[PDB]
């Protein structure tokens, strides 16, 4: 990730603000409507609109993105236990994060007009990517 | 394979679309977020910038008519293959681009879509949409088939 | 889209293959070099090892149901869309595993009949399995499309 | 990359020895038969059978691999100059490094009976993704 791309990260993002644990849930609603695979992993997940449980858990989401932006220069040591978890537990397959970070990108370009430039856009799909990188690095 | 809430949801956006403007801002983001698809354009000229990029008027021009591509396949949802067949040739045996960036590509647009129209970009909205651009890659892909 | 060439390469190697051994090797190899993919395979016990998972009897039994699928598909080259049509909405609509690890499961397959096959699994041998198990993931996937 | 899977890696890929150039060669021809996308990426190479050019990019091919190998604790240093020409250069399509990453996979099992073992195959999978990861990392 370049400088430019940290500072822009910070930017778009800085933005979402107290919204973040709002803008997680709709992007797992974007994910779970738009490819439906992904929801054989909560099946235990009320995965209706305005669910109690996907809201919790887009909070905890978003906030794993959060610490994620705060320690952007060492994500692998920031996300390690989140890389466990989702390679050894929860087997999440690794295409299904390509979808999330899809998603979270509309989502974030459907609450940030000024913001989604081409420039952000970009770094914050690199953003993204490099997270993914992280929590599929344990198989 | 839209349902008519799907297909209602997709042509109520799509009268809304500014077919001058939205290709062209679709293809440009593809060039900056995956700047490997530039190999395919180097005539195009200055890509040098996301800015460059954008305000390239190639890039504008071309955009147009992928947008153009787009439309004929949201009017044809039922023959993607047929509607695509020239292009897929096009795309498949002479140009030879990987189809995994018409899926990228297609997402790009829902970017682009979500930006223009925030809120109205529905989580459902998105699914129906999601639907369209991938059968179209999946079409523009057939020669690959 | 094989060519007489291609399927004579095709034939004559598939001929030779143990169609009791070969399914449960490729999909042992899946379950061990993408482990995500065990994920549906909870009810076969110790999956623990590699050891475990190449020895472990319900592996191989399934594995030899998967041969038994491409072996049809072989025989079927013209018309793999019906062929696996029930074996989609199976994957698809009922196990919803992504389409992804079909490619990644035929791609196992093909290192399967390398390792067997040494030096006889040429080149352009090799160009027209990818073909054929190209062909199988993308009709087993059309439930998707 | 685990301790077992750099054993195994070591291991799989001594065996390779002074063919590592001829192998290289034949991966790529491999790749070009089976994926003629990637042949855009060579229109100045002869692609045919037994081309000094292909032989000769082969063992380029596999001099970096075992230069990766030899450093498989430092590869994003190792492999920085090739992540440059790969991403800035010759902006390759990051799905291709799959295609020859298999077609690297095949290549050995044929040519390795005994080494190219389930859990070779896995951390030789392993390796060549983490060789893909740093040569795409540059975009
Ligand atoms: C940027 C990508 C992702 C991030 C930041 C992320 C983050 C998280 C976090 C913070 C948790 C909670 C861990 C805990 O409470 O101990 C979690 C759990 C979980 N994740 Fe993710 N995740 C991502 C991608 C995915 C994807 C793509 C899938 C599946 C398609 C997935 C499926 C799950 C599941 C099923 C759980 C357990 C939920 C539960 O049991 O309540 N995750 N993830
Ligand atoms: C995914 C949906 C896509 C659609 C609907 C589409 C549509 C089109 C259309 C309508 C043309 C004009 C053909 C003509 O003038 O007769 C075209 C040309 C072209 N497209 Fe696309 N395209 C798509 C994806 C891509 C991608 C992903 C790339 C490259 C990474 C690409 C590269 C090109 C190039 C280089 C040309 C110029 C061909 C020439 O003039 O010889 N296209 N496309
Ligand atoms: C790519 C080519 C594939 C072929 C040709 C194939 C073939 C088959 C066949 C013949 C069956 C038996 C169906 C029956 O007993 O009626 C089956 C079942 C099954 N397959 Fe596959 N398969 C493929 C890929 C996959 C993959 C990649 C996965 C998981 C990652 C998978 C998971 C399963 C499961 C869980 C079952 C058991 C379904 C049940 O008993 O309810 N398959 N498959
Ligand atoms: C493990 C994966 C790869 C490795 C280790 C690798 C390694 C190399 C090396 C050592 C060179 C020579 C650099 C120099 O002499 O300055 C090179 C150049 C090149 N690579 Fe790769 N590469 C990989 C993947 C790919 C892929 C997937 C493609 C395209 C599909 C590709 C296309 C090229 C091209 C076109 C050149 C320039 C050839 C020339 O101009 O003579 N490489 N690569």
């Amino acid at each position: 990730l370049s400088p430019a791309d940290k500072t822009n990260v910070k930017a778009a993002w800085g933005k979402v603000g107290a919204h973040a644990g709002e803008y997680g849930a709709e992007a797992l609603e974007r994910m779970f409507l738009s490819f439906p695979t992904t929801k054989t992993y909560f099946p235990h997940f009320d995965l209706s609109h305005g669910s109690a449980q996907v809201k919790g858990h887009g909070k905890k989401v978003a906030d794993a993105l959060t610490n994620a932006v705060a320690h952007v220069d060492d994500m692998p040591n920031a996300l390690s236990a989140l890389s466990d978890l989702h390679a050894h537990k929860l087997r999440v397959d690794p295409v299904n994060f390509k979808l999330l970070s899809h998603c979270l990108l509309v989502t974030l370009a459907a609450h940030l007009p000024a913001e989604f430039t081409p420039a952000v856009h970009a770094s914050l799909d690199k953003f993204l990517a490099s997270v993914s990188t992280v929590l599929t690095s344990k198989y | 394979h839209l349902t008519p809430e799907e297909k209602s949801a997709v042509t109520a956006l799509w009268g809304k679309v500014n077919v001058d403007e939205v290709g062209g801002e679709a293809l440009g983001r593809l060039l900056v977020v995956y700047p490997w698809t530039q190999r395919f354009f180097e005539s195009f000229g200055d890509l040098s910038t996301p800015d460059a990029v954008m305000g390239n008027p190639k890039v504008k021009a071309h955009g147009k008519k992928v947008l153009g591509a787009f439309s004929d396949g949201l009017a044809h949802l039922d023959n993607l293959k047929g509607t695509f067949a020239t292009l897929s040739e096009l795309h498949c045996d002479k140009l030879h681009v990987d189809p995994e960036n018409f899926r990228l590509l297609g997402n790009v647009l829902v970017c682009v879509l979500a930006h223009h129209f925030g809120k109205e970009f529905t989580p459902p909205v998105q699914a129906a949409y999601q639907k369209v651009v991938a059968g179209v890659a999946n079409a523009l892909a057939h020669k690959y088939h």
